[PDB]
């Protein structure tokens, strides 16, 4: 992403593809390594009634 | 007859219910006790059992099982063992005082009923297991028994009928579960008040391992009046299969809480407004009624409008006729607090022998306390219903049933009250 315009034009012409649009090196668009804490949902059997194990 | 009530004083059995006359032997002889009982004993066991059957009397203890058939379960030749009649005077159930009243005011009726039932089944002794808190009642019973022994009505010649019978009185030590049949038998036998399983039934293996029959004080005391006046008269009182008279203890939010003797099948509204002086604040102020003691569930005013006091009538009303203890609760009643107090009573009085009653009644007590505080979420109502259904029918005795039933009645009827309390708690914290 730090390549000059001359080198970018040379690479684009030499490969035939727009390379700066799809760079294989991740710079800033990736997710943060620190994330907010999650709250995972519970399944269908997490109920206090009509949940006898013989019925499932 | 299609309308029941307005019982006549010439037909009331417990003529000294209020203690206005002498409770001793002289007063009992004036009131008509111990009359022709020698002739009854000479007519013998099969005639008395037939009289009880044609009277159609049901157990006053709670279950209501037909007294004639239950007493005819011991109509067998002896296998070398003695046979015993036992009187359940425990009266542990809340709302109930009728057995206490008839023990302390008509004790000779109880003694004559013990003699009649013991002869009808074939027996040498009647053990009256009285509640340990009824010390004065036990002393009055012993005074009456001493009077009967001195008069020769009991002991080595049962009124000159060549029958031998002894009436003992044994006191409990404060356990509601000792009012149960088999737990009472164990308490007499000297162990803890833990009920034993059936089979064996007490008619085969009972107190000390003999054939025995536990019967209610009211049932035993109305037995000789049934024998004297005939079973047809007692069956003529009351409806079909729910016959005779009954002692109703009306307590709670009524103007005159009292114990009265009334004909069976009486309307609840008529009974309350006639004998209790009505609900405090009025019938419109009435909210709920527990009609048969704390074992039976509650019923709201809408079904209390036209309900009767039969076993079958309360069964159709999804309740039962237990000890005929009518607890009345008005609009000012904290209904959830009352039911949680009943569940706390059952938690304190469960004997803890068997796992569903023990653990589940403790669980219901905790859940009901949180329901009173409002400290739960409304799925716990259905959870508590499922817990009560797990308790009911899976226990050794019927205390688990009698603890699951009030929770079931409260959930069945006053569920929006619970939900309103719970959402109010949720909104005043969040
Ligand atoms: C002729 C071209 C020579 C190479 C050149 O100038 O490349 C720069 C640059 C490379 O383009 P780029 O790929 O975009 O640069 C990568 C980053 O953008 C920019 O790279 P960067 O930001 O990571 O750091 C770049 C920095 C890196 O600095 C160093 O490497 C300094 C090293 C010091 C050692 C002591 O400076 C240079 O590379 C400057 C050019 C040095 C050329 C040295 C040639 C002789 C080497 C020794 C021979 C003996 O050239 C051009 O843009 C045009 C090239 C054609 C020019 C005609
Ligand atoms: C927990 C529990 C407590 C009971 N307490 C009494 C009691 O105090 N007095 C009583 O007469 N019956 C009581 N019963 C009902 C007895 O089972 C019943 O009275 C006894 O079997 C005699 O039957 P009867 O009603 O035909 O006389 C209780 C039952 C249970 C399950
Ligand atoms: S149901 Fe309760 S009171 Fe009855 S035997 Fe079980 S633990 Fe004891």
């Amino acid at each position: 992403a730090s390549a000059t315009r001359v080198i970018q034009k040379l690479r684009n012409w030499a490969s035939g593809q727009d390379l700066q649009a799809k760079l294989q090196l991740r710079y800033q668009e990736i997710a943060k390594r620190t994330q907010p804490p999650p709250k995972l949902p519970v399944g269908p059997s997490h109920k206090l009634s009509n949940n006898y194990y013989c019925t499932r | 007859k299609t309308s029941f009530g307005s019982l006549k004083d010439e037909d009331r059995i417990f003529t000294n219910l209020y203690g206005r006359h002498d409770w001793r032997l002289k007063g009992a002889l004036r009131r008509g006790d111990w009359y022709k009982t020698k002739e009854i004993l000479l007519k013998g066991p099969d005639w008395i059992l037939g009289e009880m059957k044609t009277s159609g009397l049901r157990g006053r203890g709670g279950a209501g099982f037909p007294t004639g058939l239950k007493w005819s379960f011991m109509n067998k030749p002896s296998d070398g063992r003695p046979k015993y009649l036992v009187v359940n005077a425990d009266e542990g159930e809340p709302g109930t005082c009728k057995d206490r009243e008839i023990m302390r005011h008509d004790p000779h009726k109880l003694v004559e009923g013990c003699l009649v039932g013991g002869r009808a089944m074939g027996a040498r002794a009647a053990y009256i297991y009285i509640r340990g808190e009824f010390y004065n009642e036990a002393s009055n019973l012993q005074v009456a028994i001493r009077e009967a022994y001195e008069a020769g009505l009991i002991g080595k010649n049962a009124c000159g009928s060549d029958y031998d019978f002894d009436v003992f009185v044994v006191r409990g030590a404060g356990a509601y579960i000792c009012g149960e049949e088999t737990a009472l038998i164990e308490s007499i036998e000297g162990k803890q008040g833990k009920p034993r399983l059936k089979p064996p039934f007490p008619a085969d293996v009972g107190v000390f391992g003999c054939p025995t029959t536990v019967a209610n004080v009211e049932t035993v005391a109305v037995s000789p009046t049934i024998c004297r006046r005939g079973g047809t008269w007692f069956a003529g009182f009351g409806r079909e299969r729910n016959s005779g008279t009954k002692l109703f203890n009306i307590s709670g939010h009524v103007n005159h809480p009292c114990t009265v003797e009334e004909e069976m099948s009486v309307p609840l509204k008529e009974l309350i407004e006639k004998h209790a002086g009505g609900v405090t604040g009025g019938w419109d102020n009435l909210l709920a009624v527990i009609p048969g003691g704390s074992s039976t569930p509650l019923i709201p005013k809408s079904v209390c409008e036209t309900v009767l006091m039969d076993f079958d009538a309360l069964v159709q009303a999804q309740t039962g006729l237990g000890t005929a203890a009518v607890i009345v609760m008005d609009r000012s009643t904290d209904i959830v607090k009352a039911i949680a107090r009943l569940i706390e009573f059952y938690k304190h009085e469960s004997c803890g022998q068997c796992t569903p009653c023990r653990e589940g009644v403790d669980w219901m007590n905790k859940v009901m306390a949180r329901f009173v505080k409002g400290d739960a979420r409304p799925a716990e109502i259905d959870s508590l219903w499922e817990i009560s259904k797990q308790i009911e029918g899976h226990t050794i005795c019927a205390l688990g049933d009698g603890a699951a039933w009030p929770v079931q009645g409260l959930i069945r009827h006053f569920r929006p009250e619970l939900e309103d309390r719970m959402q109010r708690f949720a909104q005043q914290h969040r």
